[PDB]
Order: C-alpha cells, then structure tokens, then sequence
C-alpha cells in the first residue's frame, strides 16, 4: 500500500509538471498576443483622436 | 514598486493564518503590512515555531520530535523542517535559510502559501475527531485516500479532454488580426522597449499637469462659462 | 465547410470538461476545488499597456 | 483488431504490445537513441528482428538496472521470450516510474529539480506519504484550475478587444470621409488673424 500511493503522487507530481510547462507556455504568448493588439489599439485609438 | 506585492501577499498568508487558527498568533494583533510582511519574512523565532505549527498541522508526529529539540536546538529544528519539507515536495534538504528567513521574500511568500493551502479549512467542526487514537485512524485514512486517488486517477484518464489539459494551447484570433500576430520581429521591438514602471507613472504626470491647467483656465474664463444661449 | 461564428461566446476549457466531469462523477467536490483555487491575474503587463492607452 | 492494450494486455503473453509499449517507452525517454538503437529492428516484423530487438531491449533496460541498482527489477534476457505476466508486468512498471522520473528531471524548473530526488526517496512512514500525496493531489487541482482561468481570460480579453479595433476601424472611415467634405471649402485660414 505505501508503494501503491508513492505510484499515486508520482502520477499526480507528474501530471502537475507537464502542464506548468505546457501552460506557462500559452500563457507567456497570450500576453504577447494581447500587447501586439494594444499596439493596433493605441495607435489607431489616438489617430481617431487627431481626426477629431 | 516591486515589494508592494511581497506585502500584499504576507497580508494574504496572515489573514489565513488567523482564519487556520494559528496559536502563534494569539494576541498578535497587527494591522501594519510592514509588520505582518517582517513577522513572515524575517529571521525570528516567532516565525520558525509559526513553520514548526504549519509543519505540525500537516504532519502531526513532527511535533514530539520538534517539542523535544530545545531553544539550544533551534538550528536542529531548522534540520528536520527542511527534511521534512524536502520529504513534502517544497524546498531541498540544505533549503535552511528558507526555513530560517535569509531567503528572498517571494520564496518565502511562496513556501507558506504551499503550507497554508495543505492545512484544509474546518468547514465541518466535526469535534470529537481531534484526539481518538491516531494510530487505528492513519491506516483508514491512508486506504480511503488511496481509493479517492484510483477513483480520481481513473476517471480523470477516462475523459478525451486528458492530452489537451496534459497540451494546451488557445486561439481566439479571427482572421482579420493575424497580419498583426504574424508581425513578430518588427512589433516586439516596441513592446521590449516600453519603460512601464516609467511610461505609466509619466503618464499619470502629464494627465495632472494638464488637468491643472484646464482647471485654472475654466477658473479664469468664467464670464465665458455663462449660458448666454441667445448668441443669434 | 462550415465555419466558426466570430461572435460564438468563450468556449470552454479542456479543464472544465475535466472538472465538470469529475464533480459529476463525485470523484470531486465543490468544497475541494474552493480549497485549491488561485487568484494569480493573467496577462497583466498586457493591462499595464491597456491603462497608458 | 490484431494488438489488444489497456491494463489487462500482459495477463497473457503478448508480443506485439510489448514492442509498441518498450518502442514507445525508449522513444519517450530518449527519441534519438530510440531512433538509433532499434534502426534495424523496427518493426520487428520478422524472426531475426524479434532476435534483435529482444537483444536491445534486454541491453538498454539492463544498463537501467545498472544505473538505478537497487531500485530496479533485475533485467534477464528471458522475460522478452515469452513477454507477459506479473514478472513482466512488474519490470514494466519500475520503467514506467524511471521514464516519469527522467521526466521530472528535464521538465521541472531549475529550482524545483529536487522535486525527482523527493519521488526516488521511498518513504516508509504511510503519515508523511499521505502529507506528500494530498500536498501531490492539489498541486495539480490548483494547476487544472489556472488552465481555465489562463484559456477562458485570454478569450475574454482577446474577444473585448476584436470589438474594440474593429469598432474604431469603422469610425476611422466616417471621419476621414468627413474631413473630405471641409477639405474644399476652407481656402482663407491667413486672412482669419488679420481679419480677426
């Protein structure tokens, strides 16, 4: 049994492991993604400003 | 700047500190995040028997052996917490100056928190259950969780969803955005040479020295201001 | 083909169609996911550009 | 319809979920000296190839039993005859455990590399391995839960944002169809300050 749920917390600790990896990832590009729109943003944002 | 957020989170740790019931803080009273950020995050007693309580919490036979380490053994005791937290999957067995207090306050933070969070909530003061002899409690306990963990782990892996959770990634991007998201090399030289800590605060600046302006020219032409509507 | 609708709402996570599960199964509960949530705020130098703009 | 897998594949002898599942299990751990080891074997169609794999098989899990010692059930060159029951199921296992842990150990961050050393030491007080697996258990629940909140945020201030530019993309062009109409009629801007 204490060998049965060591194989349990390996299974969990891994699983944890390959996705932090994983996520952190899509996150570090999300936020990219979202700053290389804000740039469309502020630019188009202030010339429809001038316009004004 | 940067530190705002290091005593933002030892409020947070504090405040479930007192919700967990610290002993540790019994009469302890602080109101002060200066306070409650160096009574988590520097080298005192206070905070290495507050470890010890959290060590206690999540693993109740350390505490005959840390009670039998004197005020004499306090660097003993440090020993046995970071086995112990090496044993628990928090820090390493030489991690001392964590478990002491040398270490940077956001590792700190971040090892309290993985201690605060293993000490489950006490939703259901279920009272008897406190004291009835441990050694014929542990043995169910183990087998109830290890049947918790198979029925979890098998259902979990039943699910299509378990290699995308295990690989993810996202899109919400419709065609007429990806000429920009493909810009790469050229667009994130602007978003590397940003100074935000900077931009933000001579942004706010700016919108003061401005608004001041606005305000004593609207405080001079006030004649001006008047609703003469009949202009024609 | 078909195609997606560009005003679809949010759609949901490989997560939630893992929780969802599992509180159905009873496997978890709602108590256990309350006890492991984690206010960490995403993308927030991606805010840090949106309130200068 | 020729290779049965799940759970119950090794109750029997079962050869060909043996080479999917040790092919697999190398390629895993190490997908250039899998790609280099079994070059002329794979796929063991054939009676020289079953040799042959066999053979590497038995010399790659052998040098795991080697490096890992007393961890590891002994390698013997006769479990891949005949590949099934618990002797193999068990030599199956502790690979599966050494291919997660060489896992934990290039996938961890480089302050939580520790985190393989805790899973290699075999704690024998079943208190502190229930401390260590519930601490397991919701690690990863609290990982599972920022996987939304990271997809579900992203949709939501990506699709609040497709509005936005899309909103000012159009009111752009109402103004700059505006300007064009004053665009012919002012031609006296140097008379305005004399004349004023």
């Amino acid at each position: 049994m204490v060998e049965m749920i060591e194989s349990q917390t390996l299974l969990l600790t891994y699983l944890t492991i390959k996705m932090q990896k994983n996520l952190f990832r899509l996150e570090e590009k999300a936020e990219r993604n979202l700053l290389l729109v804000n740039d469309q943003k502020d630019q188009l944002q202030e010339t429809i400003h001038m316009m004004k | 700047m940067t530190g705002g957020k290091e005593l933002g989170a030892a409020v947070e740790l504090y405040e479930r500190l007192q919700m967990l019931s610290c002993p540790c803080l019994e009469g302890v009273y602080l109101t002060d995040p200066q306070s409650i950020y160096e009574l988590l995050c520097t080298p005192s007693s206070h905070r290495l028997d507050i470890l010890q309580w959290l060590c206690s919490r999540i693993y109740p036979p350390v505490q005959e052996q840390l009670s039998s380490l004197k005020e004499s053994q306090t660097d003993t005791k440090v020993k046995e917490i970071a086995k112990l937290c090496f044993d628990l999957m928090l820090c390493h067995f030489d991690d001392l100056d964590l478990i002491r207090g040398h270490a940077s306050p956001f590792k700190q933070i971040s090892f309290i928190g993985q201690l605060l969070d293993v000490i489950q909530y006490p939703d259901t003061i279920s009272s008897n259950v406190i004291l009835e002899s441990l050694s014929h409690s542990t043995e169910k306990n183990v087998v109830t969780c290890i049947r918790e963990n198979e029925e979890l782990l098998k259902e979990l892996f039943s699910s299509p969803h378990f290699q995308a959770t295990l690989s993810p990634e996202c899109n919400p991007w419709p065609a007429d955005f990806k000429p920009l998201l493909n810009a790469e090399e050229s667009l994130q030289k602007r978003a590397t040479q940003s100074s935000k800590g900077k931009d933000m605060s001579n942004s706010v600046e700016a919108l003061l020295e401005i608004s001041s302006s606005l305000k004593a020219l609207k405080e001079e032409c006030v004649d001006l201001c008047s609703s003469v509507t009949d202009g024609d | 083909m078909m195609a997606a609708n560009p005003w679809s709402p949010v759609q949901p996570s490989a997560a939630s169609l893992l929780l969802e599960k599992c509180l159905a199964a009873g496997v978890l509960s709602q108590n256990a996911l309350d006890q492991a949530q984690l206010e960490a705020p995403c993308f927030s130098h991606a805010e840090e550009l949106q309130r200068i703009t | 319809v020729h290779v049965t897998f799940g759970v119950n594949m090794f109750d029997k002898p079962n050869k060909d979920a043996f080479y999917v599942v040790f092919h697999f299990l190398f390629g895993k751990l190490d997908n250039v000296r899998c790609k280099e080891v079994f070059r002329y074997c794979w796929p063991p169609l054939d009676k020289k190839r079953d040799a042959e794999f066999r053979k590497a098989c038995c010399e790659w899990l052998k040098k795991i039993s080697d490096e890992v010692g007393a961890g590891f059930p002994q390698v013997v060159a006769s479990i891949f005859l005949s590949p099934g029951g618990p002797k193999f199921v068990h030599l199956l296992y502790h690979f599966a455990r050494y291919v997660m842990l060489q896992h934990i150990k290039r996938d961890a961050d480089a302050g939580n590399v520790f985190i393989s050393e805790a899973l290699q030491s075999k704690i024998q007080d079943p208190q502190k391995a229930l401390a260590r697996n519930k601490l397991a258990r919701q690690k990863y629940l609290k990982v599972l839960q920022k996987e939304n909140l990271v997809i579900e945020e992203y949709q939501r201030k990506a699709q609040l944002l497709i509005k936005q530019i899309r909103d000012m993309r159009s009111e752009h062009v109402a103004l700059q169809n505006q300007q064009k109409l004053a665009e012919k009629v002012d031609r006296k801007i140097s008379d305005k300050d004399e004349n004023i």
